[PDB]
């Protein structure tokens, strides 16, 4: 039937994110504050734009 | 501390009504403060929030 198994694993660590909570209370966006330079600006102004 | 269900039954009072509109001291399940309640129709509480 052309089916596949899949299990993706990545490690965890303690780190700081900026989470966006929408009108209903659902996390809709996130940014890892130390992954790039744009994420530095985004976590600094606390804005996704 | 001051949130949860492992309460100390040493000091005891009875459960009162959530009286809306007047400035009151509240002890809501461990949370303490002063304020004014307003009854609202919310749809963002899941079975864990
Ligand atoms: C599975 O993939 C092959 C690829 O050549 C195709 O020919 C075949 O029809 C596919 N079968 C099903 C059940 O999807
Ligand atoms: C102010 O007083 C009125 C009448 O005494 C009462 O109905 C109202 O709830 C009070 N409001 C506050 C905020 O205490």
């Amino acid at each position: 039937d052309n089916e596949t198994l899949e299990y993706w694993v990545t490690p965890l660590s303690r780190r700081q994110y900026l989470l966006n909570f929408d009108e209903h209370g659902v996390i809709t966006n996130a940014v890892d504050c130390s992954s790039s330079f744009l994420s530095e600006i985004q976590c600094k102004t606390q804005s996704f734009a | 501390i001051n949130s949860g269900t492992t309460c100390s039954n040493d000091l005891l009072y009875s459960n009162t009504e959530v009286s809306t509109g007047v400035c009151v001291n509240y002890d809501l399940y461990g949370i303490t403060g002063q304020g004014i309640f307003k009854e609202v129709s919310a749809a963002y509480y899941n079975n864990w929030q």
